[PDB]
RNA sequence: CGGAAGGGCACCACCAGGAGUGGAGCCUGCGGCUUAAUUUGACCAACACGGGAAACCUCACCCGGCCCGGACACGGACAGGAUUGACAGAUUGAUAGCUCUUUCUCGAUUCCGUGGGUGGUGGUGCAUGGCCGUUCUUAGUUGGUGGAGCGAUUUGUCUGGUUAAUUCCGAUAACGAACGAGACUCUGGCAUGCUAACUAGUUACGCGACCCCGGUCGGCGUAACUUCUUAGAGGGACAAGUGGCGUUCAGCCACCCGAGAUUGAGCAAUAACAGGUCUGUGAUGCCCUUAGAUGUCCGGGGCUGCACGCGCGCUACACUGACUGGCUCAGCGUGUGCCUACCCUACGCCGGCAGGCGCGGGUAACCCGUUGAACCCCAUUCGUGAUGGGGAUCGGGGAUUGCAAUUAUUCCCCAUGAACGAGGAAUUCCCAGUAAGUGCGGGUCAUAAGCUUGCGUUGAUUAAGUCCCUGCCCUUUGUACACA
């Protein structure tokens, strides 16, 4: 009944698009729907040397990585889900479907 | 770079000519009997001889020593 | 026996222990998010694996 | 190598039901992963492998740490001979 | 999956898979025009579509050589037999690829006209 | 290019200053010395750099001892053996069958001679790729058409003004342009307007506790909502308005209204350097070694060694201070790992302490955690004394990590109590939430920050200029250099 879906993903175009169809797909099926919570993003930071050895001016890098994890509500039969889940998502965008 | 010390050799191990004759005997009439003991252990059973040494027994694969 | 110590060492812990997932090598390895690869490697790798410098 | 016969077995049996095999560049692992009951440490198989490789019977890549080995058909018709099978039986990479 | 690892680790180590995979299928297929890798990965399935010039000479004949990237791939990662299928498809416009004409060029001058 | 001239720019330059460094103790790097070895690269753009905090590993150096992990091809030895292993006793350091003696094996894998390899943190970065540093993050660069010249070339790319800027304006044989700059991306700020939320909260409501209707509660449950929290789409500032200065141009200054009237970084380029890296590599040519190995393993040692000199920093020299109680506030983050063996911790007992033993939470806006961080603030003690400043050196003990701490890994307790009284010549960095003080995360990590990379907090003096010094750039000039 109460089945709650988690989408993790490293673009934030891809990720909106995915929720908003998921939405959408929830209105057209006409059910009540908790709204899109965005999580804070997870900026995974590596900062490194640019120099293979070990000379030079003391040179850094700022690699990063974001992470966005917006997830969403719903109430209805898990073969619903199944249904919603199955057609139309992005290759980048990671789906984790709980069902309590 | 040179050396100073001998160098230490490899153990050219000893060639035994016809070693399995020298388990049993021959008799003239066509049964077995045999010199050297046996190794009683789990995989190897009831044909696996043991070594007969100067002062005790001996068997490699399970290493099972017999003290006199 | 030789295979008893040949590789006898506790590599439990320790800089000899741990390498890069490229190259083997033992020096300026990240572990952080389970990347395990040298500092280079990363540099090299870093936009195939998704860090980029956006700052 | 001094190889047990039945290693050399499992490797050429595993290596002709499926044509390729991988390895992770390292003697100094225990035993081998993708064949692991009779027990064929990974330095057996490297070196099996080179002496597949040595001779014209296998091909090999390298990605960052892992031998990749392709089994071509000199090699198919070898390790057939090596191991006294019938010419119908093939890899899993020739047959549908 | 009870192992339940971390989101950070888990995209850093499907980076991680997209590198090694990338640089061995640069090491195989250079002689095709090899251009990159999508991974569309689903859930309970796995395609894995490889961008390249000659798709033919990536195919092999019937297939074989396709078939046993299949099967190196699945038995190096670790992959249950059959979740992951590779797709060649050529890439448009193949000029305006920089790696497919750098590799076009690397053999050129390894064939060793001036 | 100049050991010429003239313009310009810059807190890696100066002026006004601030905090310093250089003086002392210690940390750590470099040279020297010493050594079995105290390996090595680098010497503005080397010197707390190689993400280099080395007990082992790392590890390349030294002292000893194992293994082949010498593929494949050829030729010999033979299931009347090719030969791998092998516990006693010697021996060794070692339970290395390494060697010596002795004998059991193992089920053609092999061994022995020869080609041929292969591996290498071995040499060469002055053979090389890639990457990086620098010149310089300065402002420099280039065609098309049109002038000049026989031509190489030149003007455009400028006398000036202005700008952070070859940024524009404006003169003008040039006119239209491209790269750089700028625009762009990430970030900080502002929205009571939008989107949304039991993994964030507020306000009410009802119980519960306590104090004398009301007050407090991160005590408990639910009705609305999104101000606070989270993050998406938008919007928002452009010198827009006013007044001066200036061809009235480019622009500059001041002020209103305003969340802001220069937020900070990333990317950064015709070119060069015989700058660095062959010790990041299964990137690599050539050379060298390749079985008594420079391959690889194991054991020990060294990389720490101390008459000296230099560099990066930490602690301080105290009263604006120290000590002891008391009160009260954060933001970055990270957290159970493929191999891979090692996670953050609440809460409860024991102990002064470091710590030890129990059950629990957490793959994380869910648990540590409302991260009760320091400095700061409040109240004592001190009293100008190398004193309760300072905490080096050194002794005795107690815990943790690890296979192992001795040359003391670290932490704790007691005691010892050194120079240091504000640092000569010289010299570093910086202008707004900046410097400086202060603590906290990350990396390295079994143990672990005197480092580096980030984060917050408390938060200024001075300045809104210049070419004087040091740099570099442009123009002109000179050249017999042009591998400059
Ligand atoms: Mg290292
Ligand atoms: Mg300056
Ligand atoms: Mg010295
Ligand atoms: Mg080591
Ligand atoms: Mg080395
Ligand atoms: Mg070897
Ligand atoms: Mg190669
Ligand atoms: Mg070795
Ligand atoms: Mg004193
Ligand atoms: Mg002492
Ligand atoms: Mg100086
Ligand atoms: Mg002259
Ligand atoms: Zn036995
Ligand atoms: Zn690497």
């Amino acid at each position: 009944h109460r089945i709650r879906i988690t989408l993790t993903s490293r673009n934030v175009k891809s990720l909106e698009k995915v929720c908003a169809d998921l939405i959408r797909g929830a209105k057209e099926k006409n059910l009540k729907v908790k709204g899109p919570v965005r999580m804070p993003t997870k900026t995974l930071r590596i900062t490194t040397r640019k120099t293979p050895c070990g000379e030079g001016s003391k040179t850094w890098d700022r690699f990063q990585m974001r992470i966005h994890k917006r997830l969403i509500d719903l109430h209805s039969p898990s073969e619903i889900v199944k249904q919603i889940t199955s057609i139309s998502i992005e290759p980048g965008v990671e789906v984790e479907v709980t069902i309590a | 770079k040179s050396y100073t010390t001998p160098k230490k050799n490899k153990h050219k191990r000893k060639k035994v000519k016809l070693a399995v004759l020298k388990y049993y005997k021959v008799d003239e009439n066509g049964k077995i009997s045999r010199l050297r003991r046996e190794c009683p252990s789990d995989e190897c059973g009831a044909g696996v001889f043991m070594a007969s040494h100067f002062d005790r027994h001996y068997c490699g694969k399970c290493c099972l020593t017999y003290c006199f | 026996g030789h295979q008893q110590l040949y590789w006898s060492h506790p590599r439990k812990f320790g800089q000899g222990s741990r390498s890069c997932r490229v190259c083997s090598n033992r020096h300026g390895l990240i572990r952080k998010y389970g990347l395990n690869m040298c500092r280079q490697c990363f540099r090299q790798y870093a936009k195939d694996i998704g860090f980029i410098k956006l700052d | 190598m001094l190889m047990p016969k039945k290693n050399r077995i499992a490797i050429y049996e595993l290596l002709f039901k499926e044509g390729v095999m991988v390895a992770k560049k390292d003697v100094h692992m225990p035993k081998h992963p993708e064949l692991a009951d009779k027990n064929v440490p990974n330095l057996h198989v490297m070196k099996a492998m080179q002496s597949l490789k040595s001779r014209g019977y296998v091909k090999e890549q390298f990605a960052w740490r892992h031998f990749y080995w392709y089994l071509t058909n000199e090699g198919i018709q070898y390790l057939r001979d090596y191991l006294h099978l019938p010419p119908e039986i093939v890899p899993a990479t020739l047959r549908r | 999956m009870a192992v339940q690892i971390s989101k950070k680790r888990k995209f850093v180590a499907d980076g991680i898979f997209k590198a090694e995979l990338n640089e061995f299928l640069t090491r195989e297929l250079a002689e095709d025009g090899y251009s990159g890798v999508e991974v569309r990965v689903t859930p309970t399935r796995t395609e894995i579509i490889i961008l390249a010039t000659r798709t033919q000479n990536v195919l092999g004949e019937k297939g074989r050589r396709i078939r046993e990237l299949t099967a190196v791939v699945q038995k190096r990662f670790g992959f249950p037999e059959g979740s992951v299928e590779l797709y060649a498809e050529k890439v448009a416009t193949r000029g305006l690829c920089a790696i497919a004409q750098a590799e076009s060029l690397r053999y050129k001058l390894l064939g060793g006209l001036a």
